[PDB]
RNA sequence: AGGAGGUGAGGUUUU
RNA sequence: CCGGCCGGGAACUCAAAGGAGACUGCCAGUGAUAAACUGGAGGAAGGUGGGGAUGACGUCAAGUCAUCAUGGCCCUUACGACCAGGGCUACACACGUGCUACAAUGGCGCAUACAAAGAGAAGCGACCUCGCGAGAGCAAGCGGACCUCAUAAAGUGCGUCGUAGUCCGGAUUGGAGUCUGCAACUCGACUCCAUGAAGUCGGAAUCGCUAGUAAUCGUGGAUCAGAAUGCCACGGUGAAUAC
């Protein structure tokens, strides 16, 4: 615990947000516990579907959600069966009119959110995590990714005492700011306890 | 934090929205220079009466998420921790970390 | 310190006359930033100094600084597990700082009403050849000949 | 302190109760909680037990205590030395 | 015809206009007398007059803002150093040569965490 | 040089002689010597006696020394007698007014005293 | 004579904004005073870092408030409309008075 | 670069 | 109408947006024709121009199960839930971190200049009246380069004290009061009238600092109904020394 957000530290830079809203200090507050309820109730539906990211953006008193995701066809539904609901809820959860949109996230391999998501599943699924850990690695690395960094931390394979593993292919500057870095962290909740995996992912040097 | 105490402060918040008007009618009578003696007096023994929860002073500011007393801030709502958390992954518009 | 060579830094002149002995002196008396009393403590001694010996003020600050000026002083070596306090010549810039550090602190220690009478008898002792800042000297010269035969 | 205009702070539940034995003339021990409520010569003469913390201790209202808080007669922690 | 000069320093500023004169001072409807009281301030603000001699034949109105009086009086010697470098341009030379054309940047270090003051570190002991 | 039973040293300005008093500060002092029409800047000699004389009358409306001592020792008194926190704090020789006595209670503690 | 005050979080998304408007001055109208910069408000927020005894670790963060106003002094009714018509982008708050 | 002359807390334990 | 106030201006500070610039780029010398080192030419800055964020595989089975999540164990008429009072502020003591000071480079009285950075809608709270004073009343303005907080202080001039436990020191204590808060006793803050302790530069030993740094002087903000000498930032004066 001596290393820095790579996500929080670009914000200024290269990374955007994901709340792009304005408000004063009378609001702030309200928004954000809207914007934490409305992504707790969407991470714990939309499980199955690989979500990457949620955008939120509050314009004209009124909600615009765009989910960035990869499985679009299971989110929306049949002809929207599921994101009109998708959208009431958040209506009512927020008390003004909501529009939803659809973003498709090609390549997942190279999403970190999706990849530690399927590490986590695979951990609490009982695969190994030096495989899946090794195909992640090599997934990302041949789909045109210059460096990936994957962690694995705590009570790995049922032992009676958590270690930290970790594998690095190319390169993965965390001290250079203009480098696209993607970075996300996920949890396995496990019968032998808790298990944490960082992903790291760098996509070349941006100049702008 | 605890179920019990964030019970308790929308327990708080609720009497003190339901009963801010009669008790201001109250304060301002004592505060009125110009009253009678013992209407000023009636005023506090009604003022006394009414239940301690409904004082806009007995309700604490916790964390929206959790319910962490210590390190609240009033402009995000949230505890010290989880604005770190939050600002490091971009829910907060603007909240990037700088130097001068 | 260690490694670098410390360049100087550039040191205003005082406007009274002109001098930058003055200024580092009165910097020196100076204490939480209190420049424009150190000065006005300064030039009223110095203008004391004056009526009373007859020379001007910077004739009578040399001489003093002149008398109170030592030549060597004792300094540890440590070839081994050793205490030899060995002497060797002082620059003549550290000669006149440790004469102003004397002066200010026979000044300080002196029992008089005020800081700048205290200054216009310790600079007038000095001139004089005598007071603690001269017997300071003389202890330090003295050390520095009882410890002669240490090149 | 408490200011001048608002005047004495008593809680009803002990002012009903010391008004009521004013004219009933029971002078049993009576017993309260409301340690922070000042102290009206009309409860002169009577016994009140006061809860400290633990207990009730009793204190007998005189003509000299009037202005003093009521819960300055009765001591809150027990200390005897070292 | 009337020069002008900007000078600054920690958290100052200062305007000076020049004009062919006999010498006299305005500082913020005021005079240098009236509004710097000690004189190394004075000493200050003429120096470059006592560097090129210039005193008598330049009128100068000043106007200044922020800092203290030893700010104010470093942007106001500064601003009177870029008005003579417009006004004859062959000064520079000496001017830099007692350090005049170059320009203050010292400024107030900020304070950081853990420390009481901006490198004042808190007592230590074990 | 003699008001209300004690002495007055002579040397000392008007105002800081009247503090010597039990009782009398810098501004019971100042209100005395406007009500008297007596300056700051002159000492107790170089007057004469009215002056006195009307000092010691202007000073008599106030609480002095001899009254000063024996209301204090009967607030204490009865604060003690009534059995109060602050009479019990006065008895125990401890702050009255609300402090801290694990540490920094030297003024009422007295002196260090180890075991 | 019509005064139009933006707030925003980002410095470019304003300066578009601005832009924009000004343009649906210039054509529906003229005698624009054109886009001036007010101070930006640079609110401060230092934080702990670590859920235990930990002091001299900690966080500051910033948020900087961009502000811009801009003034038309021949104010049409399709002027108004157009201005009451046109919407911008999330995270630039506008308010228009007259004054 | 080769040959010759010296040259270190005087002591200070256990875990 | 003496106040940028009112016509007026895009010149200036300044407010922010985009750019230029500082990169060993040149000159001379040394250096193994090199890297590289010393000086100076220009230049606002010369060698990382200053400061800050950014803290490499890893140790300390270091800290947090009481931010939170969670494997396992534990009670489920109580290790759960509600309320009143008290306690977390005790006290023969020992320790750390800081404030006030021990005094003339000063205290006190009058007069008078120069700032920066921030907060404000259950809020900031002009002007005026009253109270010596904390503050009370009517009541504007401001969601804020406009209005308020908010007078900057140290500083300078003119006087007094004249080396004393002092016109230093304000601790502690008594009385009378103000504000917030249903409710200031155990325990809030502040004002006035008095009281005016110990202390006169501090032992072994030890701490921070190489420049707008140390030292010193004020200001603002978060927390908060009210409650910092703490914390985080701002500027004013401003060093000595480094063989
Ligand atoms: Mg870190
Ligand atoms: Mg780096
Ligand atoms: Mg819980
Ligand atoms: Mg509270
Ligand atoms: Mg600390
Ligand atoms: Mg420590
Ligand atoms: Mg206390
Ligand atoms: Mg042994
Ligand atoms: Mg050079
Ligand atoms: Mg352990
Ligand atoms: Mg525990
Ligand atoms: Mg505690
Ligand atoms: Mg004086
Ligand atoms: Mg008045
Ligand atoms: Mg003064
Ligand atoms: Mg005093
Ligand atoms: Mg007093
Ligand atoms: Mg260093
Ligand atoms: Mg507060
Ligand atoms: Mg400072």
């Amino acid at each position: 615990g001596q290393k820095v957000h790579p996500n929080g530290i670009r914000l200024g830079i290269v990374k955007p947000w994901n709340s792009t809203w304005f408000a004063n200090t009378k609001e702030f507050a309200d928004n954000l516990d809207s914007d934490f309820k409305v992504r707790q109730y969407l991470t714990k539906e939309l499980a199955k579907a690989s979500v990457s990211r949620i955008v939120i953006e509050r314009p004209a008193k009124s909600i615009r959600v765009t989910i960035h995701t990869a499985r679009p066809g299971i989110v929306i539904g049949k002809k929207g069966e599921d994101v009109e609901k998708l959208r009431k809820v958040v209506a009512d959860i927020a008390g003004v009119p909501a529009q939803i949109n659809i973003a498709e996230v090609r390549k997942p391999e190279l999403d970190a959110k999706l990849v530690a998501d399927s590490i986590t599943s695979q951990l609490e699924r009982r695969v190994m995590f030096r495989r899946a850990m090794k195909r992640a690695v090599q997934n990302a690395m041949r789909l045109g990714a210059k460096g990936i960094k994957v962690e694995v931390s705590g009570r790995l394979g049922g032992a009676e005492i958590a270690r930290t593993e970790w594998y690095r292919e190319g390169r993965v500057p965390l001290h250079t700011l203009r480098a696209d870095i993607d970075y996300n962290t996920s949890e396995a909740h496990t019968t032998y306890g808790v298990i944490g995996v960082k992903v790291w992912i760098f996509k070349g040097e941006i100049l702008g | 934090a605890k179920q019990s105490m964030k019970a308790r402060e929308v327990k708080r918040v609720a009497l003190a929205d339901k009963y801010f008007a009669k008790r201001a009618e109250l304060k301002a009578i004592i505060s009125d220079v110009n009253a009678s003696d013992e209407d000023r007096w009636n005023a506090v023994l009604k003022l006394q009466t009414l239940p301690r929860d409904s004082s806009p002073s007995r309700q604490r500011n916790r964390c929206r998420q959790t319910g962490r007393p210590h390190g609240f801030l009033r402009k995000f709502g949230l505890s010290r921790i989880k604005v770190r958390e939050a600002a490091m992954r971009g829910e907060i518009p603007g909240l990037k970390k700088a130097s001068w | 310190p260690r490694r670098r060579v410390i360049g100087q830094r550039k040191i205003l002149p005082d406007p009274k006359f002109g001098s930058e002995l003055l200024a580092k002196f009165v910097n020196i008396l100076m204490v939480d930033g209190k420049k424009s009393t150190a000065e006005s403590i300064v030039y009223s001694a110095l203008e004391t100094l004056a009526q009373r010996s007859g020379k001007s003020e910077l004739e009578a600050f040399e001489v003093a600084l002149e008398n109170v000026r030592p030549t060597v002083e004792v300094k540890s070596r440590r070839v081994g597990g050793s205490t030899y306090q060995v002497p060797v010549e002082v620059r003549p810039v550290r000669r006149n700082a440790l004469a102003m550090r004397w002066i200010v602190e026979a000044a300080r220690k002196r029992g008089d009403k005020s800081m700048a009478l205290r200054l216009a008898n310790e600079l007038s002792d000095a001139a004089e050849n005598k007071g603690t800042a001269v017997k300071k000297r003389e202890d330090v010269h003295r050390m520095a000949e009882a410890n002669k035969a240490f090149a | 302190p408490r200011s001048l205009k608002k005047g004495p702070f008593i809680d009803l539940h002990l002012l009903k109760k010391v008004e009521k034995a004013v004219e009933s003339g029971d002078k049993k021990p009576l017993r309260t909680w409301s340690r922070r409520s000042t102290i009206f010569p009309n409860m002169i003469g009577l016994t009140i037990a006061v809860h400290n913390g633990r207990q009730h201790v009793p204190v007998f209202v005189t003509d000299e205590m009037v202005g003093h808080k009521l819960g300055e007669f009765a001591p809150t922690r027990t200390y005897r030395g070292h | 015809n009337q020069y002008y000069g900007t000078g600054r320093r920690k958290s100052s500023a200062a305007r000076v206009f020049i004009k062919p004169g006999n010498g006299k001072i305005v500082i913020n409807q005021r005079s240098l007398e009236q509004y710097f009281g000690r004189e190394t301030a004075r000493m200050v603000v003429r120096q470059p007059l006592e560097l090129v001699d210039m005193v008598e034949k330049l009128d100068l109105y000043i106007t200044v803002k922020g800092g203290g009086i030893s700010g104010q009086a470093g942007a106001i010697r500064h601003g009177i150093t870029r008005a003579l470098m417009e006004y004859d341009e062959s000064l520079r030379s000496e001017l830099r040569k007692a350090g005049f054309v170059t320009r203050d940047a010292r400024q107030v270090e900020r304070k950081k965490v853990g420390l009481r003051k901006a490198r004042r570190r808190p007592q230590f002991s074990k | 040089a003699r008001i209300a039973g004690i002495n007055i040293p002579d040397h000392k300005h008007a105002v800081i002689a009247l503090t010597s008093i039990y009782g009398v500060g810098k501004t019971r002092s100042k209100a005395i010597l406007a009500a008297a029409g007596i300056a700051e800047d002159v000492k107790i000699s170089e007057l004469s006696e009215g002056q006195i004389d009307t000092l010691r009358d202007e000073v008599a409306k106030f609480v002095v020394e001899g009254d000063l001592r024996r209301e204090i020792s009967m607030s204490i008194k009865r604060l003690m007698d009534l059995g109060c926190y602050r009479g019990l704090r006065h008895r125990r020789g401890l702050p009255v007014r609300g402090q801290r006595t694990k540490t920094n209670a030297r003024t009422r503690k007295g002196p260090r005293k180890p075991i | 004579r019509i005064r139009i005050r933006l707030k925003a979080f980002d410095h470019r998304l304003i300066d578009q904004a601005t832009a924009e408007i000004v343009e649906t001055a210039k054509r529906t109208g003229a005698q624009v005073r054109g886009p001036i910069p007010l101070p930006t408000r640079k609110e401060r927020f230092t934080v702990l870092i670590s859920p235990h005894v930990n002091k001299d670790a900690r966080d500051q963060y910033e948020i900087r408030t961009h502000l811009r106003l801009v003034d038309i002094v021949e104010p049409t009714e399709k002027t108004v409309d157009a201005l009451m018509r046109l919407d911008l982008a999330a995270g630039v708050d506008v308010q228009i008075s007259l004054g």
